[PDB]
């Protein structure tokens, strides 16, 4: 009789890393090393044979309320077992995880490590097994490595061992992240093919004979390879490496409570000034100036949500009723809006390397050109300007007979928006948008009738110009070639209805969109030296044209006194559309060189 | 599959399912298509295929039933094998834009950047090497935006070809975009694989299918394992997932700004146009019941300016208790001059004493000093009256509002470990999930197993006769019903319930450190397997079963697994107590 | 301390209270005989009360307790004690209080539960609050109407197991056909397509496009010819292709290939 | 001293549903799915006062098994409901 | 944190079920006589001012998340004479309806189950002296929190308990500046056999036997204003489970737990005073306390403030409480709110408890 | 209608969506009110939350304007 008190397929979040972490081996699927990863619990492994599982000193179990009862939550550690043949001299085995962790607001990275020997196997000695954390954008090119030789918990006697001896403070990783920053700055001057790098390309300051102080930690060994970023950790790995020269070491290592500590809680400042004035229902000025420092934010914002930037912004909005400058006898509604403004943003961290303070990188550069490049590429500058003439109309006179040719039926709306930008991604960014709209709408008031009941017609001139030049972050020597998007358009739709008969009703409408292509050469090459106001009143080639026609007919068959009960009603909606095909169709070229016109739709 | 469960591209010959097949599902197709006047068919339709059933005979005693199968084309196999060409039929160039339903042009921006570690939208050659010299205009890599590198920017706004593109993602609803489902499809089947390999190819000695021949630029930028391996398998190639599709889209649906909340408190909505706070009565209006914000300013509507709406939504679920305290001074220097001294503190109370990354608690304080001065200026009115056609008498006003604020943040003392503000990247209590296998009714009688290899005839698993079942000894698998322990059935004594094979197991014995809520299950329902090797098993016709060695017999059960992809699920081991 | 002794705090609405028995019997043979049936007691409350009034012309009481909706913002309770305007204390609010601030750098809180007091020293107004906040701040960005949603995908984050080429022919024609997009260098027009999947629902219904259940055999190499630039082993899984093909090396996918 | 009307509503329902799959060439009438649910809802309103009312409710639903994938189910919800208005 | 908490069956018996006592820091053993005086002290039902009273109380759990997960209470008291009273209470903690479904059939008769826990009790209170009264209560507790599945039996676990209570209410004594009144009360409750959730004599849980002793004083101003301050001490009468060890390694803990669980409830009541390595100073850590002040205006407006503190080593439930009460004509409405001050997340946070009582019958003069 | 596969599950269960717009937001809450599971851009039917301690849990399904709250049992 076999009674399974538990039977489970156990799946883990930490994936077993396959592939070599050392270049001396280069054949990971060999060596006969049984590498297992599991979990050790206070609820299931309190009677473990080599060492019973206990919480690290100072660690308590979480307490929740299930149903008016206090439930102690489970405490777990990640267990890594290396057995069979054992690790070679420099070989390592590790597990990994994909994360998104920002640790720029915390000063310390702490973690508990425990080491023990496998039962019925040769004993693991102190400083032979090394526990390492490798974190960054990957595990082979861009990572910080933090290593610690492991003191082995002595076994052989009782299984119950005190927590202070199971989790020794000598085995606890307590890393200052400014040490990683200084390692990164120092390795900036180390060549990729330098002899100071290892076979794996990792730069260890402790192994540098020309550096004083090493990595600055007497217990941890720090290394860096490829410009990683702890401001956004995408890949986190924990593993065990060997340091025994002529020996294959076997054992089990527990990892617990990988945490960030010592939050940086320096506050921030903000100032805002508003000047709002109105001038005899004719002028309205609103000026705003904001200046916020690094560390400011809202009450509810977290460590990574507060402003890591110095912001200096202003915005002036001015409204005029220019129609009041004209006599009220012939009323003109001509409002004019002018909104200017700009903001400058200086990041706390340099956008390159993403995890070093901008000022610290500037100070430790010793090259004026590089300092200028860093300062200029860090700045995020935005500027907006808007000129609006929306709603230009002439109001109806108090006693005036409406007429089809009256100017009171017209409305004018002009809009101009300009955005200048330059930041870490764009060296120069232009965005211009001009929209001119003329709207006309008249309704009539009281063989068949041919007088339209109402006539509608509006026109639009939309021009969008966007110049986008991406920067070379390395040097401000050339930059990328500017890219131009132009969306010059001319739109007009009209409509009118007839009431030919008391039963008939005929509504017609037609919309047309044309694209203006005066900014293009004979080939498919845009012209850099082009102005958005070059040929404003230009009607381009047609691009789309839609027509809609609706007929309603009550069929007055009741006139004949034989069919006076019929209540027929006919409706006919007709739609037509013409769509211009792309130039890839209208001038398609075969490999033979001939050109065909594939036509529109 | 019903036509509502999938779509397909009639020109490019691929299909997209509503439900994805992340399991052992089998996908089969039959399709016919027309090339000009020619018609080609690949599968076997229900209209032209063989009949489902053919019956021979008149009565069931002598009838023969012939059930016939349609011959279709396999797109996904029962067992995954990335080395077969059927694996290549699965597309890996389609990306689902999250929460996108009706993406449209002018409301969708997409860019490709290289994050190593910062977002850079061009590619630099590896030190000591350079990109291939004199490339074709469509194969430029050096100082080229990544939209052009991955063949996503060759047209302008109106989809007309342009020399270097307009710098924007090409929006073709039939080629690069799935409008109805918000999906972006690359113009190549392996944009980050063979396409970038061909862009960086320097000679005929480099083969895309042979990674050992890469030229140290394909070694860095060609992420071939995302196409030749599964996503979980491609996770092992860490140094390659550096290309980022970063973009945005505008979701409108109806008129008005959806603030993503309903029945919000009045006066909690703050709208900022371009660094200036708008007026709730003039520049915009708020529909509080429907959670809408309508911009009433004509200049801002035709502005394309990002407008920030910050509201307070009280439909909070699973949030920590936050205490909000503080005072506000409103001293009045004169009838038109006010000084304020607001001080506020907001603390959060974590559920536990460990704060995981992302679920952190704040203990923030903010204090500020403000000044307001609003006066009437008749000089501006008199100046306005000097204008040509202005004769108004409405007063002109000035207002100056200054304010300074200081934020001192912190973490609550409750979530501190040894006196420091602690955030747990991984405390390791969330790892190692389990799937329970000890459910008795989920197991059934097993087939005869092989014990060393497919060629090993130990338990007669290779036999095609009754001998196939000759080695099956008796095995019962059960969970002892609680009727035996609670309401003692007749014929069962207390000695029958104390044997270590029949006794009830309590959680306090197997899990002494586990806390159980009162009123819940305090017993462990073990899966008991009683094996009789000397007793004949089901369907065993061994002429001499009692004359053989009982240790040569077997007793087995089998079970179906709901999650078949162990690699994706990272099924690490089998654990049993 | 109070203006008068009149107390007109009146309750309106309704209160409901259900007491009963629920008997359930499911004839599952796998269940224990002790689980033959379950006889539980049902107790339900549907409190739908409001409470509006005044106490001594100084306290205003406004309460709404409704156990049929979200308690986060519906169950309301406000006690407002307003002394004479000549006193030092102008207002004491208990329950659903608000902290409105005429400030931009410091935002107040609207939905709070706690104690709010207000003092007036001649010309100085001091408003103090101590409460628990019942809401969270949410920020959206909108351009030209609707809100802006940002997305950041990685190359490895493709839509997996959802999109399938119909054949190796289409897969190998995809890149060349899209060389000059939006023009497609292909005349293929998929006119008819039937898709079959593994049936685990085991549900027969006439409204789901009819009951079309068939035995299916799916061949990996069905309808595949050779490809000019692709070796045979990357197009078909058949061990030996000698005599397998009977069509030219670039034939479109077809049953006769 | 207390006198008021008693309002009784009874609602009985019996729903049978069957799904058969028939082969044309031989007798293979397969029972694919099926339901047989009969329910009874009794309610009795009695007004003690202008504000206090009592409602006796008795719901009894039985679902018989047509195919073995479903089990017979008996649900009986009985009791009283006191409502007090203001 | 919490060090070796006392584990008992049906802990929902200890949760305050009414808003009046909730606003007073979860104490009612020595407050004024009221309809909700059954969970706290039935002995003051003989001191009730009104002849007959009914009350419905509602305590929601997960107020924002979902309804129907709440503790309701229905209490009814009736004092036939000037000297005696019969009361009956029914407490019901429930999660509402839960649907059990195993297949995606749109047309599928599914099983709706309501896991719950209810206690139905009846008390008789008799006034011995003119200022003192006793009370005896019998309670039946039934727990049906588990759901019937395979290898799981959802048979409800039942138990019986007896409560002995005493209440003393002095005459209105005049002082220099006011004329207050003194009150005292004691209650030994939940005395009964262990409840076995698994229906086995080997596995049983102690009933939450509780001892509550309290005292209060009322300052009476102008005969229309009252201020009552009350203080209550509460101690569980259940033995504390052993901690590290009080005799291999796990064998000592196993023996300690076996010794602890093999203790009768009658012996467990007396064993609760001690049975720990600590002395009287550590014995005082087993007692929780509550202090409240309630202001009465016109005997129709009530403003209650309370503070409840448990030991940090057990339960860890300390908080402040506010409460408001309004009597319109014969109907009293009470609302209560809780501000937690402990590290463990109280499930009653952000919860407004409601109570509604109707009083009817003739009036009894207070002595 | 929203369908939850076996309600007294071990932590591994399924959703019963009726083949509609697949992106839905799923949130699993403990009896303490704590947030124990988040899932946006959700399309996979199978939900694996078997690391949660036993008890009743609240599942919120948000599908466009549709909001649904159901109770599940983890035993
Ligand atoms: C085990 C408990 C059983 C339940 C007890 C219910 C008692 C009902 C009695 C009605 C009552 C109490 C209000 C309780 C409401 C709470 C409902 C809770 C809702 C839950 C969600 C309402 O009376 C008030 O309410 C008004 C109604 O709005 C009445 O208006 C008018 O009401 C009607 C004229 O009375 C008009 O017909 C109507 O036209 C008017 O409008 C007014 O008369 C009065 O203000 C007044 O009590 C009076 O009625 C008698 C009945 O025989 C009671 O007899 C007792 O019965 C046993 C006691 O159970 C005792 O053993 C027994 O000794 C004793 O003889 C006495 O108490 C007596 O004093």
């Amino acid at each position: 009789t076999v009674r399974f008190g538990a039977l489970d397929l156990v799946r883990g979040e930490w994936r077993r890393y396959t592939g070599t972490l050392d270049a001396n081996d280069q054949n990971p699927d060999d060596d006969g090393v049984e590498f297992d990863v599991a979990a050790v619990n206070i609820q299931e492994n309190g009677t473990k044979c080599p060492v019973n599982y206990v919480m690290p000193p100072g660690v308590q179990r979480e307490q929740l309320y299930n149903n008016n009862t206090v439930i102690n939550q489970n405490e777990q550690a990640l267990a890594v077992r290396i057995g069979g043949a054992g690790l070679q001299y420099q070989d390592s085995r590790a597990v990994f995880k994909n994360v998104s962790v920002d640790m720029r607001q915390y000063k310390k990275l702490k973690m508990f490590l425990h080491a023990e020997s496998l039962p019925n196997q040769p004993t693991l000695e102190d400083d032979e097994m090394v526990g390492f954390i490798r974190f960054g954008n990957d595990f082979t090119q861009n990572f910080y490595q933090v290593e610690i030789p492991l003191k082995v918990t002595k076994t052989g006697g009782s299984c119950s061992i005190s927590p202070d001896l199971v989790w020794m403070d000598d085995n606890s990783i307590d890393l200052a992240l400014d040490l990683l920053t200084r390692m990164k700055i120092k390795a900036m001057s180390i060549d990729i093919n330098s002899s100071k790098r290892d076979v794996n390309g990792i730069y260890y300051p402790d192994n540098d004979p020309d550096l004083e102080g090493g990595d600055g930690d007497g217990k941890l060994t720090l290394g860096i390879k490829g410009n990683p970023n702890f401001g956004l950790v995408r890949n986190l790995m924990v593993g065990v490496k060997s340091r025994a020269d002529h020996k294959d070491i076997k054992g089990e290592v527990w990892f617990n409570e990988l945490r960030l500590a010592d939050l940086e809680n320096k506050g921030g400042m903000a100032a805002i000034l508003n000047v709002d004035t109105n001038m005899a229902d004719f002028a309205t000025v609103s000026a705003t100036g904001r200046k916020s420092t690094i560390g400011f934010g809202s009450l509810e914002q977290g460590a990574n949500e507060r402003d890591r930037e110095d912001v200096q912004q202003y915005n002036i909005v001015t409204n005029l009723n220019l129609g009041k400058l004209l006599p009220k006898k012939w009323g003109i509604n001509l409002p004019f809006n002018y909104a200017i403004g700009e903001e400058v943003i200086t990041p706390e961290y340099d956008p390159f390397n993403q995890d070093i303070k901008l000022d610290q990188l500037i100070r430790e550069t010793t090259d004026q050109a590089e300092k200028d490049n860093i300062r200029t590429r860090a700045i995020d500058y935005t500027k907006r300007k808007s000129i609006n003439f929306i709603g230009v109309r002439k109001d109806r006179a108090p006693e005036q007979k409406p007429h089809v040719y009256d100017i009171e039926n017209f409305t004018f709306s002009q809009s101009y928006n300009q955005v200048e930008r330059h930041d870490y991604e764009v060296a120069d960014y232009e965005d211009e948008q001009s929209n001119s709209a003329v709207n006309y709408a008249y309704t009539f008031q009281p063989n068949f009738n041919y007088l339209p009941s109402n006539i509608s017609f509006n026109t639009n001139i939309l021009r969008q110009s966007n110049r986008q030049q991406f920067r070379e972050v390395e040097v401000e020597g050339i930059g990328l070639d500017p890219l131009y998007r132009r969306n010059f358009a001319f739109n007009y739709q009209y409509g009118f209805g007839f009431n030919l008969t008391k039963s008939l009703k005929l509504n017609y409408s037609a919309t047309s969109n044309n694209i203006v292509r005066n900014f293009l050469n004979d080939d498919n090459s845009p012209k850099e030296d082009f102005n958005i106001w070059d040929d404003y009143l230009d009607i381009g080639t047609p691009n789309q044209h839609a027509q809609q026609l609706v007929l309603n007919y009550d069929i007055p068959i009741n006139k004949i006194p034989i069919f006076g009960f019929v209540k027929a009603s006919y409706s006919y909606t007709a739609d037509y559309m013409w769509q211009r095909s792309s130039t890839a169709f209208s001038e398609y070229e075969d490999p033979n060189g001939t050109v065909y016109d594939l036509g529109n739709t | 599959l019903t036509t509502n469960e999938y779509t397909f591209n009639p020109q490019l010959g691929y299909i997209s399912l509503q439900q994805r097949l992340a399991n052992d599902e089998i996908l089969a197709v039959a399709f016919e298509y027309t090339v000009g006047g020619k018609v080609y068919q690949v599968g076997e339709f229900g209209s032209d295929g063989v009949d489902a059933t053919v019956v021979t005979g008149n009565n069931s005693s002598n009838q023969a039933i012939i059930t016939q199968s349609l011959v279709l084309k396999m797109l996904k196999s029962n067992l995954t094998n990335v080395k077969n060409p059927v694996w290549n039929l699965m597309m890996k160039n389609v990306y689902q834009i999250p929460q996108a339903y009706q993406i449209k042009q002018d409301d969708f921006r997409l860019n490709i950047l290289y994050t190593d570690p910062s977002p850079i939208n061009y590619i630099t050659p590896v030190q000591g090497s350079s990109f291939p010299p004199n490339p074709a205009p469509d194969s430029k890599v050096e100082q080229t935006p990544l939209l052009n590198v991955f063949n996503l920017d060759r047209l302008n706004y109106n989809n007309d070809p342009q020399a270097g593109g307009d710098g924007f993602f090409d929006y073709i609803p039939g080629v690069t975009v799935d409008v109805q489902n918000g999906r972006v499809i690359f113009t190549t089947k392996e944009p980050f694989g063979e396409l970038i390999f061909n862009k960086l190819q320097t000679g005929a000695g480099e083969s895309y299918n042979d990674p050992t021949t890469y030229n140290a630029n394909q070694q860095k930028y060609v992420f071939r394992n995302m196409y030749r391996n599964t996503q979980a398998g491609a996770l092992q190639d860490s140094d390659k997932n550096k290309f980022l599709l970063r973009g945005k889209y505008k979701s409108s649906g109806s008129n008005g700004i959806p603030i993503g909340a309903f029945n919000v408190p009045q006066g909690s909505v703050v709208v900022t146009a371009a660094g200036r706070v708008l007026v709730e009565g003039i520049d915009y209006s708020v529909d509080y019941q429907l959670g809408r914000v309508q911009i009433l300013d004509p200049s801002l509507q035709a502005s394309n300016t990002p407008i920030e709406v910050s509201l307070e939504n009280n439909s909070i679920f699973g949030q920590q208790t936050r205490r909000f305290m503080g005072f506000n001074i409103e001293h009045k220097i004169s009838d038109k001059f006010v000084i304020g001294g607001t001080y506020l503190k907001m603390t959060e109370r974590p559920f536990t004493q460990k704060s995981t990354y992302g679920q952190e608690s704040v203990n923030n304080t903010i204090f500020g000093f403000n000044g307001n001065y609003s006066t009437e200026v008749p000089f501006l009115t008199r100046l306005a009256n000097k204008l040509p056609n202005i004769d108004t008498d409405v007063p002109s006003n000035l207002s100056i509002r200054g304010e300074v604020a200081f934020l001192r943040p912190d973490a609550p003392k409750a979530s501190d470990f040894q006196g420091e503000a602690t955030i747990y990247v991984d405390d390791f209590e969330g790892s190692q999930s389990t799937i329970d296998m000890r459910s008795a009714y989920a197991w059934s009688l097993a087939s005869t197993p092989f014990i060393t290899s497919i060629n090993d005839n130990t338990f007669n698993a290779n036999s095609n006769t009754l001998e196939y079942g000759f080695k099956r000894a008796k095995l019962s698998w059960y969970t002892i019903d609680p009727v035996f322990y609670s309401s003692k059935p007749s014929g069962i004594s207390n000695d029958d319930l104390s044997l270590n094979t029949t006794r009830r197991i309590y959680s306090r014995e197997l899990y002494p450190n586990t806390d159980i809520a009162q009123g819940q299950i305090q017993v462990v329902n073990t899966l008991d397997l009683t094996y009789y090797p000397g007793e004949r098993g089901p369907y065993n016709n061994n002429p001499s079963f009692g004359a053989s060695n009982p240790s040569a017999n077997f007793g087995g059960i089998m079970r179906a697994l709901n999650s078949t992809n162990f690699e994706q699920g990272n099924v690490e081991y089998i654990q049993f107590w | 301390i109070f203006g008068s002794n009149t107390i007109d705090v009146k309750p309106t609405g309704s209160v409901e209270m259900d007491l009963g028995v629920r008997y359930t019997k499911q004839d599952n043979p796998a269940f224990s005989p002790r689980n033959r049936s379950s006889l539980t007691f049902d107790f339900d409350q549907r409190i739908s009360m409001s409470l509006m009034g005044k106490i001594g012309t100084r306290l205003e009481v406004n309460a709404n307790y409704d156990t049929q909706s979200t308690f986060a913002f519906q169950n309301l309770f406000k006690l407002a004690y307003t002394p004479s305007e000549d006193d030092i204390i102008q207002k004491v609010e208990v329950g659903n209080v608000s902290m409105p601030l005429n400030s931009t750098l410091i935002r107040g809180a609207q939905s709070l539960f706690g104690v709010k007091t207000q003092l007036q020293f001649g010309r100085t107004t001091i408003t103090g609050v101590f409460s628990e906040q019942k809401s969270q701040t949410k920020s959206v960005v909108a351009e030209n109407g609707g809100t802006v949603q940002n997305f950041d995908l990685y190359a490895l984050d493709y839509d997996n197991d959802r999109h399938f080429f119909l054949s190796q022919y289409f897969r190998n024609k995809y890149d060349v056909s899209l060389k000059n997009y939006p023009f497609i260098d292909s005349r293929v027009q998929i006119t008819r397509l039937e898709v079959w999947v593994t049936n685990k629902q085991n549900r027969v219904t006439t409204t789901g496009g009819g009951n079309n259940l068939r035995n299916i055999i799916a061949l990996q190499d069905l309808g595949e010819a050779q490809v000019s630039g692709v070796p045979d082993n990357e197009v078909v899984v058949i061990s030996s292709t000698a005599g397998f093909f009977n069509n030219p090396i670039d034939s479109p996918t077809s049953n006769t290939n | 001293i207390i006198k008021s009307d008693i309002n009784i509503k009874a609602d009985f329902s019996l729903r049978n549903n069957e799904t058969l799959v028939r082969y044309l060439d031989y007798d293979n009438n397969q029972l694919a799915a099926g339901q047989n649910i009969w329910s009874l809802k009794l309610t009795a309103d009695y007004s003690f006062s202008k504000n206090l009312t009592a409602i006796f409710y008795y719901d009894h639903s039985f679902s018989k098994a047509v195919i073995s994938t479903s089990f017979p189910l008996t649900n009986i919800r009985s009791g009283f409901t006191l409502r007090y208005n203001f | 944190d919490i060090e070796r908490p006392i584990t008992t069956g049906v802990p929902f018996l200890l949760v305050a079920a009414d808003a009046r006592a909730a606003g007073l820091g979860d104490q009612g053993v020595a407050t004024s006589s009221d309809v909700f005086s059954q969970q706290w002290n039935p002995a003051k039902y003989a001191f009730a001012e009104d002849a007959q009273g009914l009350s419905i109380s509602y305590t929601p759990y997960l107020t924002d998340l979902a309804n129907d997960i709440s503790l309701g209470q229905v209490t009814y008291y009736n004092k036939i004479n000037d000297r005696s009273a019969f009361a009956g209470s029914f407490r019901y903690f429930g999660f509402g309806g839960i649907e059990l479904r195993q297949t995606g059939d749109p047309n599928e008769p599914t099983r709706e189950v309501n896991p719950n826990e209810f206690a139905l009790d009846g008390s008789y209170s008799l006034k011995l002296s003119e200022t003192f009264s006793m009370a005896v209560a019998a309670r039946y507790i039934r727990s049906n929190l588990k759901v019937a599945t395979e290898e799981i039996d959802a048979s409800a676990a039942g138990s019986f308990a007896v409560d002995v209570a005493g209440f003393y209410q002095s005459e209105e004594i005049a002082y220099s500046d006011f004329n207050g009144r003194w009150r005292a009360g004691f209650n030994i409750q939940n005395l009964g056999p262990k409840i076995s959730y698994d229906h086995d004599d080997l596995s049983a849980n102690f009933l939450p036997a509780n001892l509550r002793v309290g005292g209060g004083f009322d300052f009476i101003f102008d005969d229309y204003n009252k201020l009552g301050v009350s203080l209550e001490l509460t101690k569980l009468l259940v033995p504390t489970p052993p901690g590290p060890g009080t005799p291999s390694q796990s064998q000592a803990d196993e023996a300690n737990y076996k010794k602890y669980k093999d203790i009768g409830w009658v012996s467990g009541i007396f064993k609760s005073f001690g049975d720990a390595p600590g002395g009287f100073s550590e014995e005082l850590k087993e007692i929780t306390y509550s202090a409240a002040a309630e202001y009465m205006y016109q005997d129709a407006f009530a403003m209650r403030l309370g503070y409840y503190h448990e030991s940090p080593m057990k339960g860890a439930k300390q908080f402040f409480s506010l409460g408001a009460g309004f009597k319109y004509s014969m109907i009293k409405v009470d609302v209560s709110y809780l501000f937690s001050a402990s590290k463990v997340k109280n499930p009653l946070e952000n919860t407004l408890r409601f109570s509604l009582t109707f009083n009817f019958g003739d009036k009894y003069e207070t002595y | 209608e929203i369908v939850i596969f076996p309600n007294p599950s071990d932590g591994n269960f399924n959703i019963g969506l009726n083949n509609f717009n697949f992106p839905y937001s799923l949130e699993i809450f403990s009896f303490t009110g704590q947030k124990v599971f988040e899932k946006q851009n959700a399309s996979d039917s199978i939900i694996s939350v078997s690391y949660l301690p036993s008890g009743i849990y609240i599942v919120k399904i948000e599908k466009d304007s549709k909001t649904t709250i159901k109770k599940i049992i983890i035993n």
